[PDB]
Protein backbone atom coordinates (compact mmCIF):
# COMPACT_ATOMS: atom_id res chain seq x y z
CA UNK A 1 0.00 0.00 0.00
CA UNK A 2 2.39 2.50 1.10
CA UNK A 3 5.31 3.74 -0.65
CA UNK A 4 8.78 3.65 1.06
CA UNK A 5 9.67 7.10 1.66
CA UNK A 6 13.00 8.36 -0.53
CA UNK A 7 16.42 9.06 0.64
CA UNK A 8 17.91 11.11 -2.47
CA UNK A 9 15.99 14.25 -1.25
CA UNK A 10 17.70 17.69 -0.65
CA UNK A 11 15.71 18.74 2.91
CA UNK A 12 13.31 16.88 5.61
CA UNK A 13 11.07 17.80 8.25
CA UNK A 14 12.55 15.49 11.12
CA UNK A 15 16.00 14.06 11.07
CA UNK A 16 17.18 11.69 13.35
CA UNK A 17 20.71 11.05 14.59
CA UNK A 18 21.05 7.97 16.05
CA UNK A 19 20.09 3.98 15.89
CA UNK A 20 20.03 2.90 19.16
CA UNK A 21 17.60 5.47 20.51
CA UNK A 22 17.15 7.50 17.00
CA UNK A 23 16.15 4.66 15.43
CA UNK A 24 13.06 3.21 18.52
CA UNK A 25 11.90 6.99 18.18
CA UNK A 26 11.66 7.09 14.73
CA UNK A 27 9.94 3.99 14.41
CA UNK A 28 7.77 5.00 17.40
CA UNK A 29 7.10 8.77 15.72
CA UNK A 30 6.03 7.62 12.27
CA UNK A 31 3.52 4.53 13.79
CA UNK A 32 2.09 7.59 15.78
CA UNK A 33 1.39 9.80 12.99
CA UNK A 34 0.57 7.14 10.35
CA UNK A 35 3.28 8.18 8.48
CA UNK A 36 2.61 11.71 7.84
CA UNK A 37 5.95 12.58 7.64
CA UNK A 38 9.33 12.11 5.88
CA UNK A 39 12.29 11.50 8.19
CA UNK A 40 15.48 10.05 7.37
CA UNK A 41 17.93 8.92 9.90
CA UNK A 42 21.99 9.05 9.88
CA UNK A 43 23.91 6.67 12.22
CA UNK A 44 27.81 5.71 12.78
CA UNK A 45 28.40 2.36 13.58
CA UNK A 46 26.62 -0.46 12.25
CA UNK A 47 26.02 -2.37 15.68
CA UNK A 48 24.12 -2.08 18.64
CA UNK A 49 25.33 -4.23 21.26
CA UNK A 50 22.81 -4.56 24.21
CA UNK A 51 24.68 -3.67 27.35
CA UNK A 52 21.17 -3.83 28.81
CA UNK A 53 22.26 -7.74 28.95
CA UNK A 54 26.23 -6.80 29.61
CA UNK A 55 26.43 -9.01 32.77
CA UNK A 56 23.86 -11.42 32.04
CA UNK A 57 26.16 -12.38 28.86
CA UNK A 58 29.75 -11.91 30.44
CA UNK A 59 27.58 -15.38 32.38
CA UNK A 60 27.02 -16.63 28.71
CA UNK A 61 22.99 -16.56 29.44
CA UNK A 62 22.52 -14.76 27.01
CA UNK A 63 23.74 -15.87 23.06
CA UNK A 64 26.18 -13.81 21.16
CA UNK A 65 23.47 -13.66 18.61
CA UNK A 66 21.38 -12.03 21.01
CA UNK A 67 23.47 -9.40 22.21
CA UNK A 68 24.85 -7.93 18.56
CA UNK A 69 21.90 -6.31 16.56
CA UNK A 70 22.47 -4.51 13.13
CA UNK A 71 21.60 -0.65 13.44
CA UNK A 72 19.18 -1.21 10.35
CA UNK A 73 17.03 -3.50 12.58
CA UNK A 74 15.90 -0.66 15.06
CA UNK A 75 15.03 1.71 11.94
CA UNK A 76 11.77 0.45 9.99
CA UNK A 77 11.60 -0.12 6.64
CA UNK A 78 9.65 3.16 5.31
CA UNK A 79 12.28 5.77 6.33
CA UNK A 80 15.36 5.59 4.60
CA UNK A 81 18.25 5.53 6.24
CA UNK A 82 22.35 5.94 5.54
CA UNK A 83 25.61 5.05 7.48
CA UNK A 84 27.42 8.03 7.56
CA UNK A 85 28.22 10.38 10.71
CA UNK A 86 27.23 13.89 10.28
CA UNK A 87 30.43 15.95 9.90
CA UNK A 88 28.85 19.55 11.05
CA UNK A 89 25.85 21.11 11.74
CA UNK A 90 24.40 24.47 11.14
CA UNK A 91 21.53 25.55 13.52
CA UNK A 92 21.38 29.03 12.30
CA UNK A 93 20.84 27.60 8.63
CA UNK A 94 18.70 24.52 9.35
CA UNK A 95 20.74 22.21 7.67
CA UNK A 96 23.19 19.08 8.53
CA UNK A 97 26.31 18.10 6.32
CA UNK A 98 27.52 14.83 6.66
CA UNK A 99 31.11 13.23 6.53
CA UNK A 100 30.71 12.59 2.60
CA UNK A 101 29.45 16.36 1.86
CA UNK A 102 26.13 16.52 1.00
CA UNK A 103 23.79 19.34 2.76
CA UNK A 104 20.63 18.16 3.64
CA UNK A 105 17.82 20.14 5.36
CA UNK A 106 15.46 19.80 8.23
CA UNK A 107 12.80 21.11 9.85
CA UNK A 108 13.21 19.66 13.36
CA UNK A 109 16.28 17.73 14.68
CA UNK A 110 16.39 14.85 17.59
CA UNK A 111 20.18 14.10 18.15
CA UNK A 112 20.84 10.93 19.91
CA UNK A 113 24.45 10.29 19.17
CA UNK A 114 25.24 9.33 22.78
CA UNK A 115 28.64 9.33 24.41
CA UNK A 116 30.88 7.89 21.87
CA UNK A 117 33.57 5.56 22.75
CA UNK A 118 37.24 6.21 22.72
CA UNK A 119 39.30 3.26 23.13
CA UNK A 120 42.54 5.70 22.45
CA UNK A 121 41.92 7.67 25.80
CA UNK A 122 44.09 4.64 27.35
CA UNK A 123 47.08 3.92 25.10
CA UNK A 124 47.50 0.34 23.65
CA UNK A 125 44.19 -0.75 25.81
CA UNK A 126 42.18 -1.72 22.51
CA UNK A 127 44.93 -3.60 21.08
CA UNK A 128 44.91 -5.69 24.52
CA UNK A 129 41.54 -6.56 24.59
CA UNK A 130 41.57 -7.68 20.98
CA UNK A 131 44.25 -9.76 22.09
CA UNK A 132 42.54 -13.63 22.53
CA UNK A 133 44.57 -14.02 25.36
CA UNK A 134 45.73 -11.41 27.50
CA UNK A 135 43.78 -10.93 30.56
CA UNK A 136 42.88 -7.04 29.80
CA UNK A 137 38.94 -7.15 29.29
CA UNK A 138 36.73 -4.28 28.44
CA UNK A 139 33.00 -3.75 28.32
CA UNK A 140 32.54 -4.14 24.61
CA UNK A 141 33.74 -6.53 22.55
CA UNK A 142 35.58 -5.16 19.29
CA UNK A 143 33.60 -5.73 16.03
CA UNK A 144 36.86 -8.10 14.87
CA UNK A 145 36.00 -10.66 16.71
CA UNK A 146 34.49 -13.62 15.42
CA UNK A 147 30.96 -15.95 16.94
CA UNK A 148 33.37 -18.87 18.14
CA UNK A 149 35.58 -15.72 20.40
CA UNK A 150 34.68 -15.56 23.96
CA UNK A 151 37.05 -13.84 25.91
CA UNK A 152 34.77 -11.88 27.44
CA UNK A 153 33.51 -14.54 29.71
CA UNK A 154 36.77 -15.36 31.43
CA UNK A 155 37.08 -12.27 32.95
CA UNK A 156 35.59 -14.19 36.07
CA UNK A 157 36.48 -17.62 35.62
CA UNK A 158 40.47 -17.09 34.03
CA UNK A 159 41.37 -15.57 37.59
CA UNK A 160 43.56 -17.92 39.17
CA UNK A 161 46.03 -15.48 40.81
CA UNK A 162 47.20 -11.64 40.53
CA UNK A 163 46.45 -8.43 41.09
CA UNK A 164 42.86 -7.36 39.34
CA UNK A 165 41.69 -4.47 38.64
CA UNK A 166 38.24 -2.64 38.10
CA UNK A 167 38.63 0.20 36.37
CA UNK A 168 35.82 2.88 36.15
CA UNK A 169 36.59 6.08 33.49
CA UNK A 170 36.08 9.63 34.06
CA UNK A 171 32.11 10.57 34.14
CA UNK A 172 30.67 10.94 31.89
CA UNK A 173 30.78 7.76 30.81
CA UNK A 174 27.94 4.68 29.30
CA UNK A 175 26.50 2.21 31.12
CA UNK A 176 26.96 3.58 34.79
CA UNK A 177 24.90 0.89 36.81
CA UNK A 178 24.43 -1.12 33.82
CA UNK A 179 27.84 -2.99 33.81
CA UNK A 180 28.86 -3.19 36.85
CA UNK A 181 29.96 -6.65 37.70
CA UNK A 182 31.77 -6.49 41.04
CA UNK A 183 29.28 -7.76 43.02
CA UNK A 184 28.95 -11.18 40.87
CA UNK A 185 32.90 -11.34 40.57
CA UNK A 186 33.21 -11.12 44.28
CA UNK A 187 30.71 -13.85 44.86
CA UNK A 188 32.24 -16.36 42.46
CA UNK A 189 36.40 -15.43 43.34
CA UNK A 190 35.17 -15.89 47.10
CA UNK A 191 34.14 -19.83 46.08
CA UNK A 192 37.24 -20.27 44.06
CA UNK A 193 39.00 -18.68 47.29
CA UNK A 194 37.71 -21.83 49.33
CA UNK A 195 38.98 -24.44 47.18
CA UNK A 196 41.64 -23.38 46.04
CA UNK A 197 41.01 -22.32 42.52
CA UNK A 198 42.26 -19.01 43.27
CA UNK A 199 45.59 -18.06 44.92
CA UNK A 200 45.21 -16.66 48.71
CA UNK A 201 47.76 -13.74 47.62
CA UNK A 202 45.83 -12.25 44.91
CA UNK A 203 44.17 -8.48 45.33
CA UNK A 204 40.84 -6.97 43.51
CA UNK A 205 40.46 -2.82 43.48
CA UNK A 206 37.93 -1.03 42.10
CA UNK A 207 39.70 2.36 40.58
CA UNK A 208 37.23 4.76 39.88
CA UNK A 209 38.35 7.88 38.88
CA UNK A 210 35.14 9.91 39.99
CA UNK A 211 34.29 10.19 43.76
CA UNK A 212 31.33 8.78 43.58
CA UNK A 213 29.52 6.04 41.55
CA UNK A 214 26.09 6.99 40.61
CA UNK A 215 26.31 10.52 40.45
CA UNK A 216 22.72 11.68 40.18
CA UNK A 217 21.40 9.19 42.72
CA UNK A 218 23.10 9.22 45.95
CA UNK A 219 20.33 6.77 47.93
CA UNK A 220 22.17 4.31 45.04
CA UNK A 221 25.78 5.38 45.72
CA UNK A 222 25.63 5.37 49.17
CA UNK A 223 24.48 2.00 49.28
CA UNK A 224 27.18 0.61 46.81
CA UNK A 225 29.89 2.16 48.92
CA UNK A 226 28.55 0.38 52.02
CA UNK A 227 27.93 -3.04 50.19
CA UNK A 228 31.59 -2.62 48.70
CA UNK A 229 32.44 -2.10 52.38
CA UNK A 230 30.57 -5.12 53.67
CA UNK A 231 32.24 -7.43 50.82
CA UNK A 232 35.75 -6.33 52.26
CA UNK A 233 36.50 -5.03 48.37
CA UNK A 234 38.96 -1.93 48.23
CA UNK A 235 38.32 0.97 46.29
CA UNK A 236 40.45 4.02 44.98
CA UNK A 237 38.88 7.66 43.95
CA UNK A 238 40.20 10.18 41.86
CA UNK A 239 42.84 7.95 40.02
CA UNK A 240 41.56 6.51 36.33
CA UNK A 241 43.60 4.36 34.19
CA UNK A 242 46.04 5.65 31.49
CA UNK A 243 48.27 3.16 29.54
CA UNK A 244 47.95 -0.62 29.38
CA UNK A 245 51.20 -2.31 28.63
CA UNK A 246 50.58 -5.82 26.51
CA UNK A 247 54.61 -6.69 27.12
CA UNK A 248 55.21 -6.91 30.70
CA UNK A 249 51.60 -6.45 32.02
CA UNK A 250 52.42 -3.09 34.03
CA UNK A 251 49.24 -0.48 33.95
CA UNK A 252 49.96 3.10 34.12
CA UNK A 253 47.25 4.74 36.85
CA UNK A 254 47.29 8.79 37.59
CA UNK A 255 45.64 9.94 40.38
CA UNK A 256 44.14 13.35 39.21
CA UNK A 257 43.92 14.81 42.29
CA UNK A 258 47.07 15.25 43.45
CA UNK A 259 48.37 14.58 39.36
CA UNK A 260 50.61 11.52 40.57
CA UNK A 261 50.63 9.13 38.53
CA UNK A 262 52.30 4.96 39.43
CA UNK A 263 52.79 1.76 37.29
CA UNK A 264 51.32 -1.54 38.80
CA UNK A 265 51.85 -4.63 38.09
CA UNK A 266 47.95 -7.03 36.76
CA UNK A 267 46.90 -10.19 35.65
CA UNK A 268 43.39 -9.51 35.30
CA UNK A 269 42.18 -5.77 34.09
CA UNK A 270 38.86 -4.34 33.45
CA UNK A 271 37.82 -1.31 32.58
CA UNK A 272 34.90 0.44 31.06
CA UNK A 273 35.53 2.25 27.83
CA UNK A 274 35.67 6.12 28.21
CA UNK A 275 33.67 8.59 26.60
CA UNK A 276 34.69 11.34 24.38
CA UNK A 277 32.45 14.65 23.69
CA UNK A 278 32.35 15.18 19.78
CA UNK A 279 33.89 18.47 19.19
CA UNK A 280 31.49 19.24 15.94
CA UNK A 281 28.48 19.49 19.11
CA UNK A 282 31.23 22.34 20.48
CA UNK A 283 31.68 24.06 17.70
CA UNK A 284 27.95 24.11 16.57
CA UNK A 285 27.65 25.67 20.10
CA UNK A 286 24.85 23.28 21.32
CA UNK A 287 26.65 21.28 24.11
CA UNK A 288 27.71 23.04 27.52
CA UNK A 289 30.44 22.42 30.03
CA UNK A 290 31.13 18.79 30.37
CA UNK A 291 30.13 18.25 26.53
CA UNK A 292 26.64 17.29 26.67
CA UNK A 293 23.31 18.80 25.12
CA UNK A 294 22.08 21.64 26.54
CA UNK A 295 18.67 21.02 26.70
CA UNK A 296 15.55 21.42 29.09
CA UNK A 297 15.21 18.96 31.83
CA UNK A 298 11.05 19.10 31.25
CA UNK A 299 10.50 18.91 27.66
CA UNK A 300 14.08 17.69 26.81
CA UNK A 301 14.26 21.24 23.77
CA UNK A 302 17.44 22.93 23.66
CA UNK A 303 17.86 26.22 25.24
CA UNK A 304 18.31 27.97 21.88
CA UNK A 305 16.95 26.36 18.25
CA UNK A 306 13.72 25.51 19.55
CA UNK A 307 13.81 23.13 16.59
CA UNK A 308 16.39 21.11 17.95
CA UNK A 309 16.46 18.46 20.68
CA UNK A 310 17.84 15.55 22.51
CA UNK A 311 17.67 12.37 24.14
CA UNK A 312 19.74 9.61 25.58
CA UNK A 313 23.53 9.59 26.90
CA UNK A 314 24.01 12.85 24.74
CA UNK A 315 21.70 14.86 26.84
CA UNK A 316 22.67 16.41 30.50
CA UNK A 317 19.82 15.34 32.50
CA UNK A 318 20.30 15.41 36.20
CA UNK A 319 19.40 11.44 35.93
CA UNK A 320 21.20 8.28 35.74
CA UNK A 321 21.73 7.33 31.57
CA UNK A 322 20.22 4.03 31.31
CA UNK A 323 18.20 2.53 28.85
CA UNK A 324 14.81 2.36 30.51
CA UNK A 325 15.46 6.06 30.66
CA UNK A 326 15.44 6.68 27.44
CA UNK A 327 11.80 4.42 27.25
CA UNK A 328 10.14 7.74 28.51
CA UNK A 329 12.80 10.24 26.52
CA UNK A 330 11.11 8.50 23.22
CA UNK A 331 8.07 9.17 24.40
CA UNK A 332 8.34 13.30 25.07
CA UNK A 333 10.97 13.56 22.27
CA UNK A 334 8.03 12.24 19.64
CA UNK A 335 5.61 14.37 21.15
CA UNK A 336 7.21 17.85 21.47
CA UNK A 337 8.47 17.16 17.88
CA UNK A 338 4.82 16.22 16.78
CA UNK A 339 3.94 19.63 18.51
CA UNK A 340 6.26 21.74 16.99
CA UNK A 341 5.43 20.35 13.48
CA UNK A 342 2.34 21.56 14.25
CA UNK A 343 3.02 24.84 16.13
CA UNK A 344 1.46 23.50 18.85
CA UNK A 345 2.50 23.73 23.17
CA UNK A 346 4.73 21.08 24.73
CA UNK A 347 2.79 19.31 26.80
CA UNK A 348 5.18 16.23 27.54
CA UNK A 349 7.28 16.29 30.52
CA UNK A 350 10.15 13.91 31.27
CA UNK A 351 10.05 13.65 35.02
CA UNK A 352 13.85 12.06 34.87
CA UNK A 353 12.68 8.14 35.58
CA UNK A 354 15.66 5.85 35.31
CA UNK A 355 15.70 2.21 35.89
CA UNK A 356 18.62 -0.22 35.48
CA UNK A 357 19.37 -3.51 37.58
CA UNK A 358 21.89 -3.51 39.90
CA UNK A 359 23.52 -7.93 40.48
CA UNK A 360 23.92 -7.91 43.97
CA UNK A 361 24.92 -11.57 43.66
CA UNK A 362 25.70 -14.64 41.06
CA UNK A 363 22.00 -14.92 40.56
CA UNK A 364 20.45 -12.10 42.24
CA UNK A 365 19.79 -8.37 41.48
CA UNK A 366 18.41 -5.21 43.00
CA UNK A 367 16.42 -2.57 40.75
CA UNK A 368 17.87 1.13 40.38
CA UNK A 369 14.96 3.12 40.08
CA UNK A 370 14.84 7.30 40.92
CA UNK A 371 13.00 10.20 39.35
CA UNK A 372 14.71 13.82 38.60
CA UNK A 373 15.23 14.38 42.51
CA UNK A 374 16.94 11.20 43.02
CA UNK A 375 14.09 9.86 44.99
CA UNK A 376 13.50 6.17 44.60
CA UNK A 377 9.73 4.56 43.51
CA UNK A 378 8.77 1.28 45.35
CA UNK A 379 11.56 -0.75 43.54
CA UNK A 380 14.56 1.92 44.79
CA UNK A 381 16.78 -0.31 46.71
CA UNK A 382 14.26 -3.59 47.17
CA UNK A 383 15.06 -7.21 47.81
CA UNK A 384 18.95 -6.13 48.02
CA UNK A 385 20.06 -8.54 50.26
CA UNK A 386 19.64 -11.78 47.91
CA UNK A 387 16.66 -13.57 48.75
CA UNK A 388 14.06 -15.69 46.32
CA UNK A 389 12.15 -12.46 45.25
CA UNK A 390 15.51 -11.09 44.26
CA UNK A 391 16.41 -14.58 42.90
CA UNK A 392 13.39 -14.62 40.49
CA UNK A 393 14.04 -10.86 39.34
CA UNK A 394 16.92 -11.89 38.28
CA UNK A 395 16.04 -14.84 35.92
CA UNK A 396 13.18 -12.27 34.09
CA UNK A 397 16.32 -10.03 33.31
CA UNK A 398 18.98 -12.35 32.36
CA UNK A 399 17.10 -14.98 30.08
CA UNK A 400 14.09 -12.94 29.17
CA UNK A 401 15.33 -9.61 28.64
CA UNK A 402 17.63 -9.78 25.79
CA UNK A 403 14.61 -11.06 23.28
CA UNK A 404 12.68 -8.55 24.14
CA UNK A 405 15.02 -6.53 22.04
CA UNK A 406 14.64 -7.82 18.84
CA UNK A 407 10.67 -6.29 19.53
CA UNK A 408 12.24 -3.68 20.23
CA UNK A 409 14.06 -2.20 16.88
CA UNK A 410 11.28 -4.23 14.93
CA UNK A 411 8.28 -2.45 16.65
CA UNK A 412 6.27 -5.32 18.15
CA UNK A 413 6.85 -3.86 21.82
CA UNK A 414 6.73 -0.64 23.10
CA UNK A 415 7.82 0.65 26.19
CA UNK A 416 6.69 -0.45 29.43
CA UNK A 417 3.88 1.58 29.28
CA UNK B 1 69.57 -39.10 19.43
CA UNK B 2 66.16 -40.17 19.75
CA UNK B 3 64.54 -36.79 19.97
CA UNK B 4 66.06 -36.36 16.78
CA UNK B 5 64.07 -38.71 15.25
CA UNK B 6 60.84 -37.68 17.60
CA UNK B 7 57.77 -36.01 15.70
CA UNK B 8 56.32 -33.16 16.65
CA UNK B 9 53.74 -33.60 14.80
CA UNK B 10 52.37 -36.15 17.65
CA UNK B 11 52.05 -32.21 20.23
CA UNK B 12 49.05 -31.73 18.52
CA UNK B 13 47.47 -33.76 21.78
CA UNK B 14 48.64 -33.21 25.59
CA UNK B 15 47.30 -36.59 26.90
CA UNK B 16 47.74 -36.88 30.93
CA UNK B 17 45.64 -39.71 32.57
CA UNK B 18 43.67 -40.10 29.29
CA UNK B 19 42.78 -36.76 28.83
CA UNK B 20 43.93 -34.54 26.49
CA UNK B 21 44.87 -31.21 27.96
CA UNK B 22 44.45 -28.70 25.45
CA UNK B 23 40.39 -29.12 25.05
CA UNK B 24 38.32 -25.91 24.69
CA UNK B 25 36.15 -26.61 27.88
CA UNK B 26 35.02 -23.09 28.11
CA UNK B 27 33.38 -23.12 24.59
CA UNK B 28 32.09 -26.71 24.60
CA UNK B 29 30.14 -28.97 27.45
CA UNK B 30 28.60 -28.92 30.34
CA UNK B 31 31.50 -26.57 31.71
CA UNK B 32 30.46 -24.29 29.15
CA UNK B 33 27.83 -22.16 30.67
CA UNK B 34 29.89 -19.66 33.40
CA UNK B 35 26.64 -18.95 35.30
CA UNK B 36 26.88 -22.55 37.29
CA UNK B 37 26.32 -21.78 41.11
CA UNK B 38 28.44 -22.65 43.77
CA UNK B 39 27.55 -26.28 43.44
CA UNK B 40 28.00 -27.13 40.27
CA UNK B 41 31.33 -25.17 40.35
CA UNK B 42 33.08 -26.84 43.32
CA UNK B 43 31.74 -30.49 41.40
CA UNK B 44 33.53 -29.58 38.38
CA UNK B 45 36.37 -28.31 40.55
CA UNK B 46 37.33 -32.08 41.41
CA UNK B 47 37.00 -33.64 38.76
CA UNK B 48 38.43 -31.25 36.39
CA UNK B 49 36.16 -32.61 33.43
CA UNK B 50 32.71 -33.88 32.17
CA UNK B 51 33.58 -37.12 31.02
CA UNK B 52 34.99 -38.29 34.51
CA UNK B 53 32.00 -36.86 36.18
CA UNK B 54 29.46 -38.13 33.71
CA UNK B 55 30.87 -41.96 33.89
CA UNK B 56 30.79 -41.75 37.37
CA UNK B 57 26.87 -40.41 37.67
CA UNK B 58 26.27 -43.46 35.44
CA UNK B 59 27.38 -45.85 38.05
CA UNK B 60 25.74 -43.49 41.10
C1 LIG C 1 9.92 -35.70 47.37
C2 LIG C 1 9.77 -37.20 47.60
C3 LIG C 1 11.07 -37.78 48.13
C4 LIG C 1 10.98 -39.30 48.13
C5 LIG C 1 12.29 -39.96 48.57
C6 LIG C 1 13.48 -39.53 47.71
C7 LIG C 1 14.78 -39.96 48.38
C8 LIG C 1 15.30 -38.85 49.28
C9 LIG C 1 16.67 -39.24 49.86
C10 LIG C 1 17.81 -38.99 48.87
C11 LIG C 1 17.88 -37.53 48.42
C12 LIG C 1 18.11 -37.44 46.91
C13 LIG C 1 19.57 -37.73 46.55
C14 LIG C 1 19.88 -37.08 45.20
C15 LIG C 1 21.38 -36.92 45.01
C16 LIG C 1 21.94 -38.08 44.18
C17 LIG C 1 23.37 -37.76 43.75
C18 LIG C 1 23.34 -36.84 42.53
O1 LIG C 1 22.64 -37.11 41.62
O2 LIG C 1 24.13 -35.68 42.49
C19 LIG C 1 23.61 -34.59 43.21
C20 LIG C 1 22.43 -34.00 42.45
C21 LIG C 1 22.92 -32.83 41.61
O3 LIG C 1 21.86 -32.33 40.85
P1 LIG C 1 22.20 -31.42 39.52
O4 LIG C 1 21.43 -31.94 38.34
O5 LIG C 1 23.68 -31.49 39.23
O6 LIG C 1 21.78 -29.86 39.82
C22 LIG C 1 21.47 -29.06 38.71
C23 LIG C 1 22.66 -28.20 38.33
O7 LIG C 1 23.78 -29.01 38.10
C24 LIG C 1 22.99 -27.24 39.46
O8 LIG C 1 23.47 -26.05 38.91
P2 LIG C 1 23.91 -24.83 39.92
O9 LIG C 1 24.58 -25.42 41.15
O10 LIG C 1 24.89 -23.94 39.20
O11 LIG C 1 22.61 -23.93 40.38
C25 LIG C 1 21.57 -24.56 41.06
C26 LIG C 1 20.51 -23.54 41.48
C27 LIG C 1 21.02 -22.76 42.69
O12 LIG C 1 20.66 -23.44 43.85
C28 LIG C 1 21.12 -22.84 45.03
O13 LIG C 1 22.08 -22.15 45.01
C29 LIG C 1 20.39 -23.09 46.35
C30 LIG C 1 21.37 -23.63 47.38
C31 LIG C 1 20.95 -23.17 48.78
C32 LIG C 1 21.73 -23.94 49.84
C33 LIG C 1 21.28 -23.50 51.23
C34 LIG C 1 21.90 -24.43 52.27
C35 LIG C 1 21.09 -24.35 53.56
C36 LIG C 1 21.64 -25.32 54.60
C37 LIG C 1 20.51 -25.92 55.44
C38 LIG C 1 19.67 -24.82 56.10
C39 LIG C 1 20.49 -24.05 57.14
C40 LIG C 1 20.17 -24.50 58.57
C41 LIG C 1 18.68 -24.29 58.89
C42 LIG C 1 18.49 -24.38 60.40
C43 LIG C 1 17.01 -24.53 60.73
C44 LIG C 1 16.82 -24.89 62.20
C45 LIG C 1 15.72 -25.93 62.34
O14 LIG C 1 20.25 -22.63 40.43
C46 LIG C 1 19.01 -22.70 39.76
O15 LIG C 1 18.73 -21.83 39.01
C47 LIG C 1 18.03 -23.86 39.97
C48 LIG C 1 17.16 -24.07 38.72
C49 LIG C 1 15.68 -23.77 38.97
C50 LIG C 1 15.15 -24.54 40.19
C51 LIG C 1 14.69 -25.94 39.80
C52 LIG C 1 13.94 -26.56 40.98
C53 LIG C 1 13.02 -27.69 40.52
C54 LIG C 1 12.06 -28.03 41.66
C55 LIG C 1 10.81 -28.72 41.12
C56 LIG C 1 9.88 -29.10 42.26
C57 LIG C 1 9.29 -27.87 42.94
C58 LIG C 1 8.54 -28.28 44.21
C59 LIG C 1 8.31 -27.05 45.09
C60 LIG C 1 7.57 -27.44 46.36
C61 LIG C 1 8.10 -26.62 47.54
C62 LIG C 1 7.63 -27.18 48.89
C63 LIG C 1 7.93 -28.67 49.02
O16 LIG C 1 21.45 -33.54 43.34
C64 LIG C 1 20.15 -33.99 43.09
O17 LIG C 1 19.94 -34.88 42.33
C65 LIG C 1 18.96 -33.34 43.80
C66 LIG C 1 17.75 -34.26 43.71
C67 LIG C 1 17.01 -33.95 42.41
C68 LIG C 1 16.07 -35.10 42.06
C69 LIG C 1 15.25 -34.72 40.83
C70 LIG C 1 14.12 -35.73 40.64
C71 LIG C 1 12.86 -35.26 41.37
C72 LIG C 1 12.33 -33.96 40.77
C73 LIG C 1 12.05 -32.94 41.87
C74 LIG C 1 10.76 -33.31 42.62
C75 LIG C 1 9.55 -32.81 41.84
C76 LIG C 1 8.31 -32.79 42.74
C77 LIG C 1 7.89 -34.22 43.10
C78 LIG C 1 6.76 -34.18 44.13
C79 LIG C 1 5.55 -33.43 43.59
C80 LIG C 1 4.36 -33.58 44.54
C81 LIG C 1 4.68 -33.00 45.91
N1 LIG D 1 27.74 0.56 28.48
C1 LIG D 1 28.01 1.27 27.21
O1 LIG D 1 29.13 1.46 26.84
C2 LIG D 1 26.80 1.77 26.34
C3 LIG D 1 27.00 2.34 25.11
C4 LIG D 1 25.91 2.77 24.38
C5 LIG D 1 24.62 2.62 24.88
N2 LIG D 1 24.43 2.05 26.11
C6 LIG D 1 23.05 1.89 26.66
O2 LIG D 1 22.19 2.21 25.78
C7 LIG D 1 21.38 3.48 26.34
C8 LIG D 1 21.10 4.46 25.21
O3 LIG D 1 22.20 4.47 24.34
P1 LIG D 1 22.41 5.78 23.39
O4 LIG D 1 21.47 5.71 22.22
O5 LIG D 1 22.12 7.05 24.21
O6 LIG D 1 24.01 5.81 22.83
P2 LIG D 1 24.48 4.99 21.49
O7 LIG D 1 25.96 5.10 21.31
O8 LIG D 1 24.10 3.54 21.63
O9 LIG D 1 23.69 5.66 20.18
C9 LIG D 1 24.41 6.59 19.37
C10 LIG D 1 23.97 6.43 17.88
O10 LIG D 1 24.35 7.79 17.08
C11 LIG D 1 25.32 7.51 16.24
N3 LIG D 1 26.39 8.50 16.36
C12 LIG D 1 27.33 8.82 17.23
N4 LIG D 1 28.00 9.87 16.71
C13 LIG D 1 27.45 10.17 15.51
C14 LIG D 1 27.75 11.15 14.57
N5 LIG D 1 28.79 12.23 14.52
N6 LIG D 1 27.04 11.24 13.46
C15 LIG D 1 26.00 10.36 13.23
N7 LIG D 1 25.70 9.41 14.14
C16 LIG D 1 26.44 9.32 15.29
C17 LIG D 1 25.83 6.14 16.64
O11 LIG D 1 26.18 5.44 15.53
C18 LIG D 1 24.62 5.46 17.33
O12 LIG D 1 23.76 4.79 16.30
C19 LIG D 1 22.15 4.04 27.23
O13 LIG D 1 21.32 4.81 28.27
C20 LIG D 1 22.84 2.87 27.86
O14 LIG D 1 22.03 2.28 28.82
C21 LIG D 1 25.51 1.62 26.85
Amino acid sequence: KRKKTSGDLDNYDVLFVGANLGGICSNHFDKDTHGKYKCFVSFDQPINQIYSVRIPYEQQRVRKSEYIHFSKKSINQFTPSEMLAVKEILPEQNAVVLSSGRRIGYNQLVLATGLKHDFSQIKGFYEALEHPEHPVYANRDPETWRSAQHKYSKYISNFKSGDGYFCIPEYPYAGEVECFNFFVSDEVWKWAQHHGALSPKHTFTIVNANEKFVHYCDSADAFIKERLEKRGIRVEYNTKLLEVHQDGQKATFINTKTGEKSVRDYNNLYSIVPSKRQEFLDKAGLTNGNGLLNVDHQTLQHKKYKNIFGLGDAADLPTTKTFWAGWYQIAVVRNNVKRNLQGQTLNAHYDGFSKVPLFTGHQTLTYVAHSYGGVGNWQHLKHNNGGILAWMRYRSWAKGMAKKFQDFYNGARLGPP
Amino acid sequence: MWYKYFSKQSWNLRVWRKANLKYNQDDFGMTQPKYIARFGDFRFRLVRTEGALRGCMFFV
